């Protein structure tokens, strides 16, 4: 399903835990890379806790598979996204995502 | 340095892809032999050579084209004044050069030798602005086929096909991108009559040459280095008495059938990727080539499978050019390199607002589109479009927005001067819908509303400054609104408010600047552009209540002072220039409202202790009012003699002014402008207006008032069209609140219950009828004069109902003897009119019990 | 020919009134055109109208259609006709109301499909209901059809009256186009901000083996909220033009057919602007301690690029061996580096003259912006352009005599 | 140019000769001299009267010119030029009024 691949290592280490606070930039481009999001175009940092569910299975699968300050592409699979629901009007159904991510620190 | 380059004159109209000069649409001279062109070379004397500065000058009324040589006259003169002229300059080989216009800081022996002295006009005196200069690319891009084009001549019929041939005998090699691409079984052929390179093209194509085959493949390693040979094979397809036929068919792997018969896939297979069904054909004078498993037609769009072949209008065939204009890109890089060490450097960022059309993909920045008039108006509409799917609250559909626009691009949009103005009143309207619409719509309605706590802090608040609207002591309520900032997995769109507050306040301070300072650039290629987006977005954003105080007083440093007032106006302009006024006439008046109130609060202990020092009680308030024929009473006229009443007045002094002069074209413009006059003159009497509206309430309660507030806010904005749940939710928490008990009198002064009415009217065009019915029954029974505020309906209420809807108007009817008497027979005629319906019953115990 | 004459006669019978008159004669005129609108809606002569367009689309060119050849304008006039009928009165969209799945089915005629677009535009401007009553069904057609013809204005104006009644918003309709056209991200002009891509050559080409090393010396991953990209790369002479405007993908390098590249991180070399997932000795991005090292070779293809000469794969295939080959570094924003002409800080077998050796002619080393329209000197910005572009090739000599006379002369001369 | 400044002076005595040329059948003999066989070239010293740095300054004024042009008016009917009414400005105002007569002549042309 979901194949992250790493961009850059950053501690190397801590892999999140349940219940961390994980604080992150990112962005977000279709499969063929359309770009449907960033947290820079905020500027403000997206932030959530993991563990605890609210986010696509994809990415706190994702996100586990990744360490603090890391920098990863997450290519999440659309059954652990969206899916065959997919965004409604934003992703369409059964849409593979990618994702820059750019963990600023586990909490 | 010194060269031939043609320099001069030149009209709008020109095609780029021409060489310059020989053209029509050009009235230039050369450097290198010094001679000229327009519909041919014509001699004309001195060439220059390098560092001679060049100037040339044009007179339109008499027709003039007067090349200067460093001031010096040595033309095209008589010309016809058509288009409206380009300054242009033109290259050759390798020649270099360095054109300049405008800045008279920046003027030098080009201009004062001869500018400023006989009478013209360099372009900088125009604008405060950088000019933004175009140019041709040497990459062909395909653009669809004007009737003759050179004289190739494209036509359409419908078995699918379309016929082909220049009917001049013209030179050479015809690019025939089709206009769609694909992707990731299907038929396509090709006929052609009397060499050819039939196929399939890559996007990014850009090769104009008469050579063929020219564009390569691609294998991996695994750094042992071992073989991950698979990796790339796509970057395209091509080939080479009687008619032929070689199709395409793809989904995926690729085939060539020649004659109609398989020669091979000599390309083949491909990830996931576009690819126009692009031929290269080399003309065989006349009559040259035909077009047309599913077809094509059904894999490029929505119609798939849907199979049988329906040729389609954007299938047109453009032939791949050379040269166009694509934008100078004023602001572009920063770059500097240095040797020994070979360092380079650039640091500094700033972006192109880019788009591309992924059909044809292009880096197409969005100033490219100020010449692209056509697609810039798609555009426009485009926003347009957004505007209306946001759609007025509605918030939900519009996070997808967010994720289709970006609120940095926006915040470009409040950067760039240089951006052709209607896009920017679209895009400065997105950010009036994305977000700011349900703020404008959760306090315009409670703007109106002037509620006030008794907060002690609301009893300091007075009148007169120790007037101006400046104070930031609002009291009220107004709730605040809850944004829901947009994440992407798994209610309130949002904004960095802060931020853009200040953004747009030194986009005014940046934008009333320009014009107070004159210039003519206009910003947005026109003044309304130039304001009408932003002052609404100031004004509206205004409205949402946000602006420190501080900010708001930029707005009248920047309006009275005590100005954008000083200045002269298009109508749009000051329409929006209107509402903000009006704005201040809102506020003003909830600073009017408020200092009453405030001093209701502050008299009633001086008032109550008198009460009991040694309903009917609030007759004796009536009597607390007979002190019009007890010093307090004094200290009230004298807050009479606070009450009586520069701004009302600059609004008359002005607003007049423009009623006058300017001619008020168009109305609204006149019906806001004269409400503003109106509301001046007799401020008190529109707060007479006001006051009913108005309701002092407990601070210990007001939390919960201010819950039951934005209830308000749930079905004033559910007012307009599942939401009917959302309804049942909101009337629900209505009847929650213990304020709607305590306090039924704000209730009353709401709309409120007419509101719901209204929402009744709505739905009596079916199960949002009963919240709405047993809203109405419980709200009669709240208070006794409340029941007569919903008695007023009952003629509607009754007829209305043939059907509980009137049960409500029994609840209204049932206890007052007061009511008993008022409704008019006619309401009894429509009940017994009904109970005659009771021919075919059960309504009738029920119209009966209204009776009864 | 007399339906011709009709149908003009009573499209310029209910000419709307100008917008230029004074506007209560205007106001008159447009009630005397709501009347005479009425007039011919309780006649039927609309469902008359209705009943051309059915029967006139019963084929599409049958009757000896040379006679009938005024077709394509004929059942074009009445939709226009139609549309006559429908911009004022209300009723007519109510009728309307029923018939508009017929409407939509003649949509998709294509044979005067602009006009019918009006029809469809004069119904949904005016009475709401008739916006209610469309749904999860034919606004998809719209939105095909809009994919099937151009980029009208009117399309999305139609869309744009989807959305809303008359203050009154109809939300499904709503929903209904954003799925449908916002997630597919064609149709519609899709956007967004880029930062500029900037690309930088050192000196002079190159066209056996060759090599050189570029040190980065300065990068920032996220300055600006686009990620800044690093491309590093060989590319041919005509057939790469990094315009400022960009590369076709929102931007880039790699962009060009006729280029080749690597750089930033996860490795994955570029072409075509595409992108394709090259490993590495742990994938790492160009931050300064790291080095591009580039040995493109002559004939033979790939561009074996190297981390501190640690091997970063086969790469490259079947180049357009054609002219010139020159070193390239696309950047931008917070970019310093360091090329490594040659002080190399590694030393490949692969039998390349080192490019620092490039310079043979007269070719004094010095970065260029490649090809470019501009330099901005303190005097002002440049424009500049076209400029100019090996192994030498000498003509004949050997074919050719000297005369007895003239051959004694030149042995004289020879001594 | 530099000088806006008595040699532009100098050409004003050249422009009273223009209006000299504006002034018999005679001047039309000078055609008839060059029947056996100008004025624009002095029309910089008028520009001389808008004046150095000021002149710069004069794009901005859309620059004493403007008022000069107030004569112009005047021209078409001299001493009468002194009722508009910096003397010396008057005499430039004059200069500029004998060369808009000058210019009426042009309208021949």
């Amino acid at each position: 399903g979901v194949q992250v691949e790493t961009i850059s290592p950053g501690d190397g280490r801590t892999f999140p835990k349940r219940g961390q606070t994980c604080v992150v930039h990112y962005t977000g481009m279709l499969e063929d890379g359309k770009k449907f999001d960033s947290s820079r175009d905020r500027n403000k940092p997206f932030k959530f806790m993991l563990g605890k569910q609210e986010v696509i299975r994809g990415w706190e699968e994702g996100v586990a598979q990744m360490s603090v300050g890391q920098r990863a592409k997450l290519t999440i699979s659309p059954d652990y996204a969206y899916g065959a629901t997919g965004h409604p009007g934003i992703i369409p159904p059964h849409a593979t995502l990618v994702f820059d991510v750019e963990l600023l620190k586990l909490e | 340095t010194t060269g031939e380059m043609r320099v001069g004159w030149a009209r709008p109209e020109l095609r780029p892809d021409v060489e310059l000069g020989a053209d029509e649409l050009a009235y230039v001279f050369n450097g290198h032999r010094g001679q000229r062109w327009h519909l041919g070379s014509e001699p004309f004397g001195r060439p220059w050579q390098s560092g001679d500065v060049v100037g040339c000058m044009i007179d339109l009324t008499e027709n003039t084209i007067i090349f200067t040589l460093n001031g010096e006259v040595l033309a095209f003169r008589e010309i016809e004044i058509g288009d409206g002229f380009l300054p242009v300059c033109s290259l050759g080989p390798g020649q270099v050069g360095h054109l300049n216009l405008g800045q008279d800081v920046s003027s030098l022996r080009f201009f004062a030798i001869c500018g400023l002295q006989e009478g013209f006009e360099p372009f900088a005196i125009n604008m405060q602005r950088p000019v933004t200069t175009w140019f041709s690319k040497s990459l062909p891009q395909f653009e669809p086929v004007p009737p003759e084009h050179p004289h190739y001549e494209v036509a359409r019929m419908d078995l699918a096909h379309r016929t082909w041939g220049s009917q001049n005998s013209l030179v050479e090699m015809l690019f025939l991108r089709l206009s769609l691409p694909v992707q990731f079984t299907y038929y396509y052929s090709v006929r052609v009559f009397a060499c050819v390179w039939v196929g399939w093209v890559t996007p990014d194509y850009h090769q104009h040459d008469m050579n063929f085959d020219l564009s390569v493949t691609v294998t991996m390693g695994d750094e042992q280095g071992n073989v991950h040979s698979s990796l790339k094979c796509s970057n395209y397809m091509v080939w080479g008495s009687h008619t032929d036929l070689v199709i395409g068919c793809l989904v995926g792997l690729m085939t060539f059938t020649a004659n109609g018969k398989e020669s091979n896939t000599f390309f083949q297979v491909e990830p996931n990727t576009k690819l126009f069904p692009a031929v290269f054909v080399l003309p065989t004078h006349q009559n040259v080539i035909q077009f047309e498993a599913a077809m094509f037609l059904s894999e490029r769009k929505n119609p798939a499978p849907q199979c049988p072949p329906r040729l389609e209008v954007q299938m047109l065939m453009p032939v791949s050019w050379s040269r166009m204009p694509n934008h100078f890109l004023q602001v572009e890089t920063r770059r500097a390199g240095e040797r020994l060490g070979w360092a380079v450097q650039c640091q500094d960022p700033l972006t192109m607002m880019a788009l591309h059309i992924p059909e044809e993909n292009r880096c197409m920045d969005i100033l490219e589109l100020s010449e692209r008039l056509d697609l810039q108006r798609f555009h426009s509409h485009t926003l347009r479009l957004y505007r209306a799917v946001c759609a007025l609250g509605n918030n939900r559909v519009a996070h997808a927005l967010c994720s289709h626009v970006d609120q940095a691009q926006l915040l470009h949009a409040l950067e760039d001067a240089h951006l052709p103005g209607p896009l920017r009143a679209g895009y400065y309207d997105l950010l009036i819908s994305i977000h700011l619409e349900s703020a404008c719509r959760s306090r315009r309605s409670m703007l109106s509303e002037y509620i006030v706590p008794l907060t002690p802090e609301t009893r300091a608040i007075t009148l007169f400054p120790p007037g101006l609207p400046g104070v930031g002591v609002t009291t009220s309520l107004r709730p605040p609104h809850h944004f829901s900032p947009p994440c992407f997995v798994a209610l309130s769109p949002a904004i960095p408010l802060e931020a853009l507050r200040d953004k747009a306040l030194r986009m005014l301070g940046e934008a009333v600047r320009d014009g107070g300072q004159h210039a003519r650039d206009p910003v947005g290629g026109s003044v309304e552009f130039q304001f009408v987006p932003v002052l609404k977005l100031v004004s509206t954003l205004l409205v949402m209540g946000i602006f420190g105080d501080e900010d708001v007083k930029q707005i009248l440093k920047m309006i009275e002072p005590e100005g954008l007032l000083q200045m002269k106006l298009p109508e749009s302009v000051k329409l929006q220039m209107c509402n903000l006024l009006e704005y201040f006439c809102d506020q003003e008046l909830q600073h009017r409202v408020e200092s009453l109130a405030a001093f209701a609060e502050r008299y009633v202990d001086k008032l109550q202790a008198n009460q009991r020092s040694r309903d009917f009680h609030q007759d004796l308030l009536a009597h607390c009012g007979i002190q019009l024929e007890t010093s307090l009473s004094s200290r009230l006229r004298s807050l009479l003699e606070t009450v009586r009443l520069s701004l009302q007045e600059l609004v008359s002094h002005m607003v007049v002014r423009w009623a006058q002069e300017d001619y008020v074209q168009s109305p609204e413009l006149v019906r806001a402008m004269f409400s503003l006059l109106h509301r001046q003159y007799d401020g008190l009497g529109e707060l007479l207006r006001a006051l009913p509206r108005a309701y002092t309430i407990s601070p210990s309660s007001v939390e919960d008032t201010m819950s039951l507030l934005e209830c308000l806010g749930q079905i004033r904005s559910l007012l307009i069209v599942q939401e009917e749940n959302l309804m049942i939710q909101s009337i629900g928490n209505i009847m929650n609140n213990k304020v709607f008990y305590q306090h039924p009198n704000l209730m009353r002064a709401l709309g409120m219950h007419e509101t719901v009415m209204e929402v009744m009217v709505n739905v009596l065009g079916p199960k949002m009828v009963t919240s709405c019915c047993r809203f109405l029954c419980y709200f009669c029974r709240i208070s006794r004069q409340n029941q007569r505020s919903m008695f007023d309906h009952l003629s509607y209420l009754l007829e209305n109902s043939g059907i509980t809807p009137l049960d409500v108007a029994a609840a209204s009817v049932i206890d007052n003897n007061e009511l008993a008497l008022a409704l008019q027979e006619q309401d009894l005629e429509k009940v017994v009119s009904y109970l005659a319906g009771c021919g075919l019953p059960c309504g009738g115990e029920r119209y009966l019990d209204f009776l009864r | 020919e007399a339906v011709i004459l009709s149908l003009q006669d009573l499209i310029g019978y209910f000419e709307p009134p100008s917008e230029e008159l004074q506007h209560e004669e205007k106001q008159s005129k447009l009630r005397s055109l709501r009347n005479r609108q009425s007039l011919f809606q309780e006649e039927g002569m609309l469902s008359l109208v209705l009943n051309c367009i059915d029967r006139l689309n019963v084929y599409t060119t049958y009757a000896g259609e040379e006679a009938a050849e005024s077709w394509k304008e004929i059942v074009n006039l009445l939709y226009e006709l139609l549309a006559s009928l429908i911009r004022g009165n209300r009723a007519n969209c109510a009728l309307f109301s029923t018939n508009l799945d017929w409407v939509v089915s003649k949509l998709d005629r294509l044979e005067a499909s602009s006009g019918i677009l009006e029809v469809l535009y004069c119904v949904l401007i005016e009475s709401p209901e008739v916006l209610n009553i469309i749904q999860e069904n034919h606004i998809k057609s719209i939105i095909s059809l809009l994919d099937k013809h151009g980029r009208n204005h009117k399309v999305l104006d139609v869309l744009c009256s989807l959305c809303v009644c008359n203050g009154v918003a109809v939300r499904s309709n709503q929903d209904l186009i954003t799925e449908n056209l916002l997630p597919g991200r064609e149709l519609l002009l899709q956007t967004n901000l880029i930062n500029y891509v900037t690309s930088i050559r050192p000196n002079i080409f190159v066209g056996g083996k060759w090599y050189f090393e570029v040190m980065v010396d300065e990068v920032v991953p996220f300055l600006t909220a686009q990620a800044t990209h690093l491309r590093v790369g060989w590319a041919l002479t005509e057939g790469y033009s990094p315009y400022p405007g960009g590369g076709e993908g929102w931007g880039g390098n790699g962009v060009g057919d006729d280029l080749y590249s690597y750089g930033f991180d996860g490795l994955h070399l570029w072409t075509g602007h595409v992108a394709r997932p090259v490993t590495s000795p742990g994938q790492h991005l160009l931050a300064p301690e790291d080095v591009v090292s580039c040995c493109l070779d002559l004939s033979v293809p790939s561009i074996s690029f190297r981390i501190n000469g640690c091997p970063v794969q086969g790469v490259f295939e079947a180049f357009n061996l054609d002219g010139l080959f020159f070193p390239v570094v696309s950047f931008s924003a917070g970019v310093k580096v360091r090329f490594l002409l040659g002080e190399f800080k590694f030393l490949p077998p692969p039998g390349y003259a080192p490019c620092h050796e490039a310079v043979l002619p007269r070719e004094r080393l010095r970065l260029e912006p490649i090809k470019e329209y501009r330099r901005e000197g303190p005097r002002g910005p440049h424009l500049v352009g076209p400029s100019r572009c090996f192994v030498p090739c000498p003509v004949d000599t050997v074919q050719i005599v000297l005369p007895p006379h003239l051959e004694r002369i030149r042995e004289k001369l020879a001594e | 140019e530099e000088l806006f400044m008595v040699g532009e002076i100098f050409i004003y005595w050249s422009k009273s000769h223009n209006f000299k040329r504006e002034e018999n059948f005679v001047v039309q003999n000078e055609i008839n001299n060059m029947s056996f066989l100008m004025a624009k070239a002095g029309d910089a010293q008028s520009g001389g009267s808008d004046q150095t740095k000021k002149k710069r300054r004069g794009d901005r004024y859309s620059t004493l010119k403007k008022m000069l042009p107030i004569g112009l008016n005047m021209c078409a009917p001299k001493t009468r030029y002194a009722l508009k009414d910096v003397r010396e400005f008057l005499q430039n105002n004059l200069h500029l009024q004998g060369k808009v007569e000058g210019s009426p002549s042009l309208r021949w042309q």
